Parts: C-alpha cells; sequence; structure tokens
RNA sequence: UAUAAUGGGUCAGCGACUUAUAUUCAGUAGCGAGGUUAACCGUAUAGGGGAGCCGUAGAGAAAUCGAGUCUUAAUAGGGCG
RNA sequence: GAACCCACUGUCGUUGAAAAGCCAGGGGAUGACUUGUGGAUAGGGGUGAAAGGCUAAUCAAGCCUGGUGAUAGCUGGUUCUCCCCGAAAGCUAUUUAGGUAGCGCCUCGGACGAAUACCAUAGGGGGUAGAGCACUGUUUCGGCACCGAUGCAAACUCCGAAUACCUAUGAGUACUAUCCGGGAGACAGACUGCGGGUGCUAACGUCCGUAGUCAAGAG
RNA sequence: AUAGCACUCUGCAAACACGAAAGUGGACGUAUAGGGUGUGAUGCCUGCCCGGUGCUGGAAGGUUAAUUGAUGGGGUUAGCGUAAGCGAAGCUCUUGAUCGAAGCCCCAGUAAACGGCGCCUAAGGUAGCGAAAUUCCUUGUCGGG
RNA sequence: GAUGCAGUGUACCCGCGGCUAGACGGAAAGACCCCGUGAACCUUUACUGCAGCUUGACACUGAACUUUGAUUGAGGUUCUAACUCUGUCCCGUGAUCCGGGACGAGGACCGUGUCUGGUGGGUAGUUUGACUGGGGCGGUCUCCUCCUAAAGAGUAACGGAGGAGUACGAAGGUGCGCUCAGCGUGGUCGGAAAUCACGCGUAGAGUAUAAAGGCAAAAGCGCGCUUAACUGCGAGACCCACAAGUCGAGCAGGUACGAAAGUAGGUCUUAGUGAUCCGGUGGUUCUGUAUGGAAGGGCCAUCGCUCAACGGAUAAAAG
C-alpha cells in the first residue's frame, strides 16, 4: 500500500532546498522572566539537525 | 536508616581555552573563570560573567605585573 | 509575593512592556518613560 | 518509526506553525525555456495547457527567467517577471 | 562450562527470512533538458491511448516577488538560495 | 441387631484386580429413611441443611465450533562452500533498569591528499605527590587573652614537582587525517597491576580513573 | 441445620422473586399468615452509650437541573452629505434577570440496627467468668496425683 | 562437592542371589522468591460507565364552582367522557385464556414515552511509578556550591557536607565623593558591650541569600539627576546526542548622566524552574470556500491550571 505521512511531523517541518526548517520552542507562555536577548534570538526559524534528518525523512516521505 | 547527603550540581567546564603562543581572532574566548583569576590587558575584554575574550587578531600572552601581583592576559598584534 | 503587571504606551499604539511589582510597598500605579518602537520616540507608559 | 524510547519525540516537542494557502495549489510557475514546447507564436494559459507545461486544473500561471529562448512570442494573460519580459522583448516578442 | 547447567534412545522422510504494494540507495541498459505512460481499445508481449507523474528555481506563515527573496525605518547587518 | 444405605481406624495396593479398591474392625437401620421409572431448572446461569461443593472421570466461571495465524519487550530453533575486514558490554534520555532511541566503537562505496600519527626542539596554564604552619581548625610542654618550642588535616595552604594536556617548526618511518552516503551489531562484562571511596587496609565483595589480557586467541 | 427466641417489612392487584413483556410462584393463602435478618433445647439472665454510619418522622429556613427567556453586546443591510466618517427596521451571532423539585443543610426517636464501652469523651464494663479453643514475658504462684 | 583432569595406590576375563552409599538417580520447562508497563477471580469511603431506585418539565389530559399570594400561577370542592380493575352478569362457547356488550368501584389521579437532578460495588471495564548489595518497610526523584576527582575538560556509589523553587523602581544607569573591623588612652544617670577625641598594628569588615572563585579604577560605602531593567541587529567564540544553554566587539534610531574623553542592551558571578497540545488578551499594508463583509485561521507580544515520579503514558486511577 501507499506510504503514509505522519501528519504531526508534517505540521512541524517544511522543506527547503538542502534540508528542512523549523521554529524554536520555549516561546509560548512563560515569557516575562526571559531576557530580551533570548526572546529576540529564539524568535525565528532554524534548520533541522543532521542527527534527526534521517528520522524526519522517514516520517515525511513525500517532502 | 538513610543518608541525608547525596546531591551535587552539574559540571560547568571552567578553565583556560587558549594558551600562550596561540593565534587568536577577534571574539575568541581565552579564559572561563568564576572569579578574576586572570585580568584583561591590551586588546582583551571582560564580560559580565568575568569571561576574558579577544578584541583583536594576534597572539596570546600571559604575564605577571602590578603591585598586587595580578596575573594578566593580553593579545599582541 | 510579587505580582505581574503591564506598562502600556500613552500614545495609543498599543505597545506594552511587562514587569513585576510589590503591591504592599507600592500601593499606587507606575508611570515611566520608555521607548515605543511603533512611533520611534520615548513616551510615557502607565500601569495596567 | 519516530519512537525514541519514551522521551518526547522531536516532532512533538516543537510547535506547529503556518497555514496552507488554497490559491497556491492552483497557481503555476513556468520556466522561460519551456515556451519552446508551445506550437505557434501565441503564449497563453490555453496554449501552455495544450503543450502540457501547465496542469489543466490550474487557473493562473507565471513565467520566470530560467533559460534562453530563440523565437518571438506574443504573451497574453500571463504574468511576467522583469527578466522574462526583457528576454521576450530581446527575442522579438511582445506583451499584450 | 569436562562440568554434577539446557537438548537429543537410533535411522529414514518432513521442518523456519516468503508474497503483494509503496518508497530510498546501489549496479546495469535505453533515451537525454528531457524521460515516461495508467485505465482502456486492440483476433492482442505489436500498434494506439499524453489524462497524469518526476526533472528543469528559490525566498517567505502568507499575499507576493523572482536569480533573488525574508527580516527592518534602513540600497545597513544577518538567514536561506 | 441382618438386608439395604454410609465411610470413623488400621494393613495391603500406588506401572493396582480397581483413573478411588480389598480385608479386619465401625455408624444409621419406621425415618429430616432408602430406592426404580418418567419429568423440571443451562453457564456469570442453574442447584446448594453452605464445603467455593455439584453441574457427564473437566469447575474461583462446563463443553464444541467460530473471531483465529489473538498478543507475548519472553524461552527454544534456524540447513552448502571459500576469501577480506572486524566490534561492544560506554555517555545521555526513557513507568526506565535483562527493552528502545541519539552519540561513541565495526564494515562497504564515493569525493579528497599529508592537511594525520610517532620523536626532537620552542612557547604556555596548573595546585595533585611531597612539604609547611603564613589563613581555618585541632594538639602538647613552659613564661607572662599573649610569647618560645613541638605535632597534625579529603572538604587548611607561605610553597610546590615528575607525568598528563594545548599550540608552533622540523628529519625519518608509516595511505594517515577530513567530508557525504548504504548496512550493522552493541548499551549483564571478568581478572590482574597502579591511584582511590565504601568494607574490617575482610571477601573469586562493591563502586570510579588508568594500562594489559580474556571475552573473540591456539602454541 | 434444628425445635425455641427476638427485630423488621407486608392491608392484598400485599411485600418479595423470575421475565424484555405478556405473565408465573407467593397462594386457589389473608397479619395466629407470608418474606428478610440474627441467635440457637432447657435453668438464671441479658449492664451503659444515639457521639459516627444507617433507618424512621417532622420542619420549609438556605442552595439549583431540565424548561423559560428581561436586558446587554456584536455582524450584515437603508439614507443624508464636494468634504465629516456617520449608523434604522428586518435577518442573524452571543449574554444570562426571574421562575423552577429533589438531593444537601437542620431537629427528634431508634442498639436482640452496624457499632462503641478512657486531663478527656457519646460513655468509659452490671451480672458472671478468668495463664481460660482467648496469657507475649511463661514451664505465672500454691495444693493433688 | 570428579568413573573421565594431575599425582599416586590398587586391580586376571564373565555370570547368579542380595543391598541401596553415589551416579548433584527417574518422574512433573519450581507451586517457595523475584520479574513481565502478563491473566483470572474477590473487596472498597481507587477511577470511569450502565441497570435499578428516586425528583421535577412537556404529551397522553377533560368540564364546572371556588380560595389566596407576588397582570401572574399556587391551591380547595365537585363531575365524567380519556384511562385503571388479577370485581359481578350476558354472548362467541360444550372455555378461569381472549374479545365484545351491561353494570359496579375508581378517575384526570395512577401509570407510560422524551428530557432532566440525585443515588447507585447491583453490575461492567480498568488503574494502583521507578531506584534498591533479593523483595517489602524506610529514604530518594529537579537545580546550585565544596570534597571524593589521580595540578586541562569530564568522571560512580542508599559516599562525606550544605543551599534553592526568591528579593530589588532602587538593592538599576551615570557624575562626584569615602574607606572597614580590632585594640590603647579620657570623659553624664552609659557599664563586658551605646555615642565623641587622638594613637597602634592591620583586611581579620562588608559584599540581600548556602559555598567556591573573586573584589582599590574597590565588585564595599554616601549624595544629585534620571530609566540603557530601550528598539532593530550582530563579526567571532565556549558548551552540548538532540531538544537546549552561555559570552560578545561592532552598526542604525531614540535616550540618561558628564565640561569632556566617555559609561549604560539590569543587579560581583555561578541556583530562584516546566517542552508540546488546548484555551484567554493587544496589534496585525496576511488569509478568509461564487462575490463584498463577517466568523474562523496564520504572524508578532503576552497570560493562566497542571506536568516536584520535575524530557512532562490520556491534565481522570486504590487494595
Amino acid at each position: 500500500a501507499k506510504l503514509k505521512t505522519r501528519r504531526g511531523a508534517a505540521k512541524r517541518f517544511k522543506a527547503t532546498a538542502n534540508g528542512f526548517k523549523r521554529k524554536q520552542a520555549f516561546k509560548r507562555h512563560i515569557l516575562t522572566k526571559k531576557s530580551a536577548k533570548r526572546i529576540r534570538q529564539l524568535r525565528g526559524c532554524v534548520m533541522v539537525h543532521v542527527s534527526d534528518v534521517a528520522s524526519v525523512r522517514r516520517m515525511c516521505p513525500y517532502i | 536508616g538513610s543518608t541525608k547527603n547525596g546531591r551535587d550540581s552539574n559540571p560547568k567546564m571552567l578553565g583556560v581555552k587558549v594558551y600562550g603562543g596561540q593565534t587568536v581572532t577577534a571574539g575568541n574566548i581565552i579564559v572561563r573563570q568564576r572569579g578574576t583569576e586572570f585580568h584583561a590587558g591590551a586588546n582583551v575584554g571582560m564580560g559580565r560573567d568575568h569571561t576574558l575574550f579577544a578584541t583583536a587578531d594576534g597572539v596570546v600572552k600571559f604575564e605577571v605585573k602590578g603591585q598586587f601581583g595580578r596575573r594578566y592576559v593580553k593579545v599582541e598584534t | 509575593m510579587r505580582d505581574k503587571i503591564r506598562l502600556v504606551s500613552s500614545a495609543g499604539t498599543g505597545y506594552f512592556y511587562t514587569t513585576t511589582k510589590n503591591k504592599r510597598t507600592m500601593p499606587e500605579k507606575m508611570e515611566i518613560k520608555k521607548f515605543d518602537p511603533k512611533i520611534r520616540q520615548h513616551v510615557i507608559f502607565k500601569e495596567a | 518509526p519516530g519512537f525514541e524510547g519514551g522521551q518526547t519525540a522531536i516532532y512533538r516537542r516543537l510547535p506547529k506553525f503556518g497555514f496552507t494557502s488554497q490559491i497556491a495549489l492552483k497557481t503555476a510557475e513556468v520556466r522561460l525555456s519551456e515556451l519552446s514546447k508551445v506550437e505557434g507564436d501565441i503564449v497563453s494559459l490555453e496554449t501552455l495547457k495544450a503543450a502540457n507545461v501547465v496542469r489543466r486544473d490550474q487557473i493562473r500561471a507565471r513565467i520566470v527567467l530560467s533559460g534562453e529562448i530563440t523565437r518571438a512570442f506574443t504573451v497574453q494573460g500571463v504574468a511576467l517577471t522583469k527578466g522574462a519580459k526583457a528576454a521576450i522583448e530581446a527575442a522579438g516578442g511582445k506583451v499584450e
């Protein structure tokens, strides 16, 4: 049968030219205590680690 | 019974990173220290956590100077 | 115990900062000058 | 696959983000070098669909500058980037 | 593990990594900026059938733009190409 | 107290004559008695003067068939030949501790080439062995909290190596180092020497660091 | 198990049990009878506690489910105005005023109901018995054999 | 814990009757003990659901005469036509069932359908952590400091010894200025020990908090003005399996202090904490299913309950 995507992973990973991109955790609720530097730097998207790239490919075959 | 001890903190990895005679570029950290074991000299900057870093490209050097006998680390261009 | 509070810009931009306050030692509200990036000028911020 | 022995998995310790655009699934992109597959000098959505460089269910298309063309084409109803338009006019075509 | 740890009284015959589909990599062959049909028709491994799929362009949540694009007041700086 | 109905003691038998018996004793024997024939109650139900007893040699949920090839991180087994390379029993996380996942260690292919290693020379930080009382604590003897002498310390230090580690230049000898990808196994270790905690300076004891051997290696 | 004893329920289309219902047993019976529960011939007898749980009766004092829907807020739509940027019906999305029984809270009785019987509580063992199917120290102390 | 290994002693080959000291003898994949995120049955003030019981709203459900409360719904007294009878009589019918007719006793009650509150081990499905010199009981589970730790980093034990789940609009920034603590002499009710003057030696003082490393340009102490406890970034480094964590020159804009060079992206530093999903709030030149709106969704900022078994089985759970 057709391979099936893991929709949870699909909703967390998008495809780039040479890999996958994602956002960072720790930005949801507890924010007042955090320093401005952490807010600024941890805002944005980062790339997936190679150690997890194989898992991401297994989870999302069609991207 | 039972012991009331058995706790310790995680390691911090403090110590020197660049020794004398090594080449450094601006921004390289040279010493990680809880206190001011070493003092910044020429072309060396001090952070909020007392970390010493290089502010210019050059070569690291260690010395003893001053009336207090303070150990100094500098960078020669 | 310290309570969380906001400082809202007086220019109507809707910009706000967050901080903590000791109620028993500061019964009244807080006013302070801060930079507002939406208008790019230092203005007053009031407690909320 | 994805089970890591019990600790929270990578795909569940990161936040979900984004929303899917419906119009993007109907929008199409066409490389300038593909216009050689078109029969005739009229370049439009219908002719691109006939040449099979654009899927039938698409409702709009855009031409981007990727390769080189060697014929004059008159483009009707298709969006053009600055480079693609420059290349078309250089080759001797016209827009509208 | 000679172990006083397990299994076998002996012979003959039987007895355990398969099948279908999808995907990734490697070898090999055709064609090559192109490659290739599915169902189906077809006194039928031929021939026909171009719907569709992969490649050919990225950036951004997106609108959008496009060898650039996102962020920003910034043709600064930085990320992905 | 016979028949009939029972089963209190002992011997024998335990691959028995018998998947519950024989022999010698024993109890009831006009009663809530014993018994033939036919019938009623069906499984989370029936019946039970009540033992979780009986319900076709089966009962803390009968039997047959079907779901069905249930699941089992567990135990066992896994069949012809030759050549090359060759581990690990660690770290981190886990309702995790005899499972699994990432990294560390093995093998194969591709891109590269001394960028790698041994030794010599040059530069560099240290707070251990030892030693010491100048801080902290403790110890003994004498003279006015103090002075002189004397001794001790993992959590004391006025001092302080040999080794180990980082960088730079170089001869000689060695296909080394680095990156990308295909395939794993493994995450129960053991003894010995050295530096140590624990134990009794006990254990083929237990827990770390470091080297050799076994594991997987005969002579 | 037993005769005997006691508590409690049942006024007949009885209580109770079986069943999905129809219906059936109880019973072709009728409180001197039928069901449930505990004790267990007979003699002497059967002490205190209603604090807790349970059952029975009363109270109507507080709490509110469905139902019901007074208000308040929002979306869309009309119409004047070079120019303000305004905002009506209708339709529609929300909010929850009031009303609205029990249960619960409260008072009292009940122990041959469960249960309890050491300064403090609801009260701290009456008759009787006792190294006793109940005693760890225990082969408790004394008399008989 | 040896018929089979080493040394050494003894012993010609083979039956029959008897015996049970050994062959860790045969018999049943140990029932005792532990484990598996196995099973079954039982209990309950473990979790969760249902039957049963009980409360009220609407429908079956009608008529007449009347009373009282905050137009309205709460009652009282009668009636019969819906409806009840496991009551009598007649017929089908030679029938203790059933149906129809007549009467009698009740009657808008009782009971039934939908909804709804309470109760509910009667019944059903489940749960009830790990480490551990066996298991249980006890103790512990996350972060910070010192020793073990063998002079770089790192390094275990139910090894030794202590802290943390905060505080501060000043206890932050800047300009300027000042040094502690201890002893020796004199003085009021003030002396072992209060305040004041001089002199001696010397950091033993202090640093919001546990300890370590530090602290004279004092990082210790005081005054004036203020909000840089800013926005957009960020060359280059440390640390790490990932998720994460940490330092930072330098550029642009708006500031505070200073005559000026200049300093300031919180506090001497190292603990003072919680991923993801769902939900709330402010902004938004994003999207919003025929079209214009709106609802909803996305992006930026932010908030709350819980996950201390502190990488957090389903935010619901014992024997």
